[PDB]
């Protein structure tokens, strides 16, 4: 109320607990005592690309300007 | 069958044909610093920066668009590796104004990181750069003409996704120019997506344009709301 | 070289030297510079909110 | 030989090429179309 | 064996250099086209392969490729895609005056080249591209299409043989990045001009995505007359590695500048004054000589007094060998002002795939106009050397290295006038 | 200073011309220069001793 | 350099224009001179006929170029601006093109451009202060065995000097074209002596022959 900053009554905003696999993240949260949500690892596809696919005869991929 | 051996600095790794030299890397743990490359998009060899070196190799070609063949070995802290890359990048840093407070993307650039992480410092070429003239892309997307350079990641995007194709490359030599001939603005759908795509701060957002910066906001995970695909 | 007022300069005969690039904040180490721009009624890029807590500079 | 054997170029118009490319418009080999007319068809 | 190389006529390959009979096929005929072709056609494609190999052509344009092995490596079997021979009939490397003069004078030969190339390998049709400046000799060779349709001994079932082939001729609109190999080939595909990638080559998408290949009007000129003439006799002509007939291209500071026919091996003295006029004032007057045109590194004074000018002879002299523009400069002229001009040269005419020849090309035009006004200090010399052995195999096309070369070369012999422009001109600013 | 821009911050001429010197300057500035892992530990004679970092 | 729209006079399309039915059947010539599948390869000779008609081409051309050959009209703005032979900028009837690179510069270009130049008045890449004169300087164009080259229309120069220059230009100023050969003799790329290169009447199949 006197200079419109975010004053917050928040210890446990700032954390950030880095870990390195899923299974111990699960332990440690088992371990000091709270309740959790879970994403996934969502790796990038590998897809087939060439610039001899990017050519074609009588394939519809046609850059047309390079 | 469709297995093919590569070595990564001697460690083996089985590799489909067609599939490139940085898919093989991607695969083994590696990255080979690129531009005109991404991942979702077309492929060409435009940006040069991807030059990688093979043993018993004395021509450096450039890994974004390799056909690998059975068995090779790929050098990637080697000598003329490290050469090549920071002689492109004293390349690639001539013609680009001093605009790093003023860019948008000085917490995202990429010129910004590559340039750390495997550039030159003691620059050269003392007189010169010369500037382009802009013109609005549209009301929601704001740009500057003069801090691209000249990749080619928006021109393939529209020419292969968006079917619009109004932007194209003018010009010989140094004197290229990319966007927009007759002065038409650009309003199609998906139209605030070349803001992601433009890997260096030209093509910029004109309502965000400066709100904030990128290193001072924390990220939340959302869900993509008025549609039904998130 | 001594440190004091915290003042700020302007352009010979010109407007605000400031631009809100924002690395007064990132190297400011106790976070007494908080800066939130805003774009003026031209265009050119400038402030809104800039604040030195001199309760908080180290000087 | 001492006279220039060309010559038969000196007297050339603007549309000669194209109006060549059009005398010899017939007896062609199709050029053969490969289904489609344009790769955005 | 034979001395090196020393021309003397009965003997030759293709003639109407300058001025001669007429320009009609009847003067073909007389001179020696369409005679026998259909024994030579229709026999077998290793057979034509084995001539080449036996004769040992060496692939022109410039740049010294294998002819027979390329040629074999075009052949797949024709699946429902056609293959193309490209006839490059352009002129780069300024200095050239290469095929300007074929095209003007014996079209015709062209035409028994072009079907013994699209018989040969298994090819289907030709698409010549001629630059676009051309336009008085590509109409001659527009009249010797009427010409040889109205007789209409090419076209479909050509030589009373059932193979159909077509000649397709296109002309340019203005860049040397036409005269290239693949940017040439997405000129005729309707795209802007700028060339692909290396790694896919024309043995699998070339024109449109037809196995196609390109052809330089001196080998195609040649090419029937490899097959219907001494065979392992074009072997005997000159260095036995590097054998073959050559235009020589004499510009420069001499006595009635020319093109001269001769064999491959010759020294360059006897090339240059016992051919085609001689320098002008004396031939110890001359600053300095330049052969290839603009993909070669100099030459100085005590090096062309002797070296015969092969291939391998040149490349161990670290030098090119291009189209056989072989001019020279005398002292009167600046030299760096030559090399700075044919870098405006490289500056006007290159695309923008590749970061660096642009950028490079920016750098070298501004730091040798510099120097053409002598700025800096040697730390700027040193630093072009620098960005020269930078550039050189890092691009696309040829025309990066093309820029290294002159840069190369005058950094290899011309130290000391650099070194005495840059003090004169330190001087006079101060 | 050294001579690694990559590790102290250019001065002012070439800050304020050279493009090199202003991304070094910037990204320093923001993100600092990486360091690679080590668990090192150095100790100076101090006036009151072993003066000891980790 | 005037590479973006600029939406002047005689532009701003669409500007009011039409072909010649005639040109269009040299289209559908051009057209059935190339492989179905690909149309799109049409764009460069049928531009030089745009070209060819209209002597700086302007945009309704193009714009109706693209709405034949079923291409968006970028790619053909592309290929346009891509060469020189396309200009933009509203030219005239002399297009001057002095070629002036390597030999040609080492042989007295800079004699034959002020010659050109205080012959003519306006400076180089301008124009004269009504039409018809476009004086332009440009690289190399195939006479290197010459002097530095004058292109008009189609038409080369060869072999000039600057007496030749201005009688040349006396002619062209008043409406005669000279012969378009070289000059100095050498009617041909030719070393002016006594024919240093073959003498004899040649025979052909006469001499060596093979499988025949
Ligand atoms: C930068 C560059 C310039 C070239 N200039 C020419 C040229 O002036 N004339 C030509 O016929 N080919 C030119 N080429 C094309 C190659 O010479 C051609 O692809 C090759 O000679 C064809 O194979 P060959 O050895 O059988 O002739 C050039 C290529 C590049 C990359
Ligand atoms: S995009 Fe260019 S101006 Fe922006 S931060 Fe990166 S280098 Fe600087
Ligand atoms: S505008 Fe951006 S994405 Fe497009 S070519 Fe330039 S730098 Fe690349
Ligand atoms: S934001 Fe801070 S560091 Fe940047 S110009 Fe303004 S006062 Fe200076
Ligand atoms: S504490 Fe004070 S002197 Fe130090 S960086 Fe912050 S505002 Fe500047
Ligand atoms: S080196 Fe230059 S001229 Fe050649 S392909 Fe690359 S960008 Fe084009
Ligand atoms: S990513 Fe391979 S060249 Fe740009
Ligand atoms: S340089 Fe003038 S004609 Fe080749």
């Amino acid at each position: 109320p006197l200079m419109g900053w975010a004053s917050t009554a928040d210890p446990l905003s700032n954390l950030v607990l880095t870990f390195s696999t899923k299974e111990d993240a699960i332990a440690f949260a088992e371990k000091n005592g709270w309740s959790y949500d879970v994403e996934e690892r969502k790796v990038p596809k590998p897809k087939s690309k060439s610039y001899g696919a990017n050519f074609s005869w009588n394939k519809r991929t046609r850059v047309s300007t390079k | 069958s469709n297995l093919i051996e590569v070595f990564v600095d001697g460690q083996s790794v089985m590799v489909e044909p067609g599939t490139t030299v940085l898919q093989a890397c991607e695969k083994v743990g590696m990255q080979i610093p690129r531009f005109c490359y991404h991942e979702r998009l077309s492929v060409a060899g435009n940006c040069r920066m991807c030059l990688v070196e093979i043993e018993k190799a004395p021509k450096v070609v450039a890994a974004c668009a390799m056909p690998v063949m059975k068995g090779w070995n790929i050098l990637t802290n080697s000598e003329k590796t490290k050469k090549a890359r920071e002689g492109v990048m004293e390349f690639l840093l001539a013609n680009h104004p001093l605009d790093c407070p003023i860019c948008d993307q000085g917490g995202e650039c990429d010129l910004q990181d590559q340039s750390m992480m495997f550039g030159s410092d003691r620059s050269r070429f003392l007189e010169g750069k010369r500037a382009v003239e802009d013109k609005n892309i549209g009301p929601l997307v704001k740009t500057i003409m003069t801090r691209c350079i000249q990749c080619t990641r928006c021109i393939r995007f529209a020419s292969e996704i968006a079917g619009v194709d109004d932007l194209g490359t003018t010009g010989r030599g140094n004197d290229m120019q990319v966007g927009t001939y007759i002065e038409k603005m650009f309003m199609s759908e998906l139209s605030g997506n070349i803001i992601d795509i433009c890997p260096v701060g030209a093509l910029t957002s004109k309502p965000y344009a400066f709100t904030a910066r990128p290193w001072e906001t924390r990220k939340t995970e959302s869900i993509d709301v008025m549609d039904a695909v998130g | 070289r001594f440190r004091g007022e915290h003042a700020l300069r302007r352009y010979p005969s010109g407007e605000e030297r400031c631009i809100a690039c924002k690395l007064c904040e990132a190297v400011c180490p106790a976070q007494a510079i908080t800066i939130e721009a805003e774009p003026r009624a031209d265009g050119s890029r400038r402030t809104t909110r800039y604040d030195i807590d001199m309760t908080k500079c180290i000087y | 030989n001492t006279t220039y054997k060309n010559l038969q170029h000196h007297d050339y118009s603007t549309y000669t090429f194209l109006d060549l490319n059009l005398d010899l418009s017939k007896f062609r080999m199709p050029q053969p179309s490969s289904g489609r007319e344009s790769p955005r068809h | 064996k034979t001395s090196f190389g020393s021309l003397k006529d009965e003997d030759r390959i293709f003639t109407n250099l300058y001025g001669r009979h007429d320009w009609r096929l009847k003067g073909a005929q007389s001179r020696g086209d369409w005679y026998k072709t259909k024994e030579i056609l229709l026999k077998g494609p290793d057979w034509i392969l084995g001539e080449v190999k036996t004769s040992g052509l060496r692939g022109r344009g410039g740049a010294g490729f294998p002819t027979g092995l390329k040629w074999s490596f075009m052949n797949k079997p024709s699946d429902g895609r056609p293959k193309y021979l490209v006839v490059n009939a352009d002129e780069g490397e300024p200095g050239t005056c290469k095929d300007r003069e074929i095209i003007r004078h014996d079209p015709h030969k062209l035409v028994e080249g072009c079907l013994v190339g699209g018989r040969a390998m298994g090819a289907r049709a030709a698409y010549i591209y001629i630059r676009g400046e051309f336009y008085n000799e590509a109409s001659n060779l527009q009249v010797a299409i009427r010409e040889a349709y109205e007789a209409g001994l090419i076209g479909k079932n050509a030589c009373g043989s059932g193979y159909d082939f077509d000649v397709f001729v296109v002309r340019g609109a203005g860049a040397y990045i036409c005269g290239e190999e693949t940017a040439l080939i997405e000129s005729i595909e309707g795209k802007q001009g700028k060339p692909r990638l290396k790694p896919p080559f024309p043995a699998d998408v070339g024109v449109f995505g037809c196995p196609t290949t390109v052809a330089n009007v001196e080998t195609v000129a040649v090419s029937p007359t490899i097959c219907r003439r001494g065979g392992a006799w074009f072997a005997s002509f000159g260095r036995e590695r590097n054998s073959g007939t050559k235009l020589f291209n004499i510009s420069g500071h001499v006595n009635n500048p020319c093109t001269v026919e001769e064999e491959m091996s010759v020294p360059l003295k006897e090339l240059i004054e016992k051919h085609a006029g001689g320098v002008t004032g004396g031939w110890d007057n001359l600053l300095a000589v330049i052969p290839g045109g603009s993909s070669t590194p100099l030459i100085p004074k005590s090096v062309c007094e002797t070296v015969l000018m092969d291939f391998d002879a040149l490349i161990q002299a670290q030098t090119g060998l291009g189209t056989a523009a072989v001019i020279v400069m005398d002292r009167s002229t600046d030299i760096v002002k030559a090399i700075a001009r044919l870098i405006e040269f490289y500056k006007h005419e290159s695309c923008g795939q590749c970061t660096p020849c642009r950028e490079g090309v920016d750098w070298m035009n501004k730091v040798m106009a510099r120097f053409v006004r002598g700025d800096a200090r040697p730390a700027e010399i040193d630093s072009l050397w620098e960005i020269s052995k930078q550039i050189e195999g890092h691009t696309i096309c040829a025309l990066g290295d093309g820029a290294a070369w002159p840069v190369q070369g005058l950094i290899r012999h011309f130290r000391p006038e650099l070194e005495e422009r840059m003090q004169r001109f330190a001087q006079q600013h101060q | 200073k050294v001579d690694d821009a990559k590790v102290s911050p250019p001065k002012r001429a070439e800050m304020k011309t050279s493009m090199e010197s202003l991304i070094h300057h910037f990204k320093l500035y923001t993100e600092g220069y990486q360091v690679p892992p080590g668990a090192t530990y150095t100790a100076i004679e101090a006036p009151k001793g072993e003066f000891g970092v980790y | 350099a005037l590479f973006v729209h600029r939406d002047t006079p005689k532009n701003n399309p669409e500007t009011p224009f039409d072909f010649t039915p005639e040109n269009y059947k040299r289209i559908e010539a051009i057209v059935k001179n190339y492989p179905e599948g690909h149309k799109a390869a049409a764009v460069l000779p049928v531009l030089d006929l745009a070209q060819r008609q209209n002597g700086w081409l302007p945009i309704s051309a193009m714009n109706k170029v693209a709405e034949i050959l079923q291409v968006p009209p970028m790619r053909v703005y592309e290929v346009a601006t891509f060469y020189t032979m396309y200009n933009r900028k509203p030219v005239g009837k002399y297009h001057i093109q002095v070629c002036t690179t390597t030999p040609c510069m080492l042989r007295n270009s800079d004699s034959i451009l002020e010659a050109i130049q205080k012959k003519l008045g306006i400076k180089v890449g301008e124009t004269t202060p009504d039409k018809l004169f476009t004086l332009i300087e440009v690289e190399c164009l195939g006479a290197c065995v010459n002097a530095p080259m004058v292109q008009i229309n189609d038409n080369y120069y060869e072999d000039l000097t600057p007496k030749d220059i201005e009688e040349i230009i006396d002619e062209l100023k008043a409406g005669k074209i000279p012969k378009p050969g070289p000059r100095s003799g050498r009617f041909s790329c030719e070393p002016a002596g006594g024919l240093t290169s073959l003498t004899e009447p040649p025979k052909g199949p006469g001499f060596g022959v093979q499988a025949g």
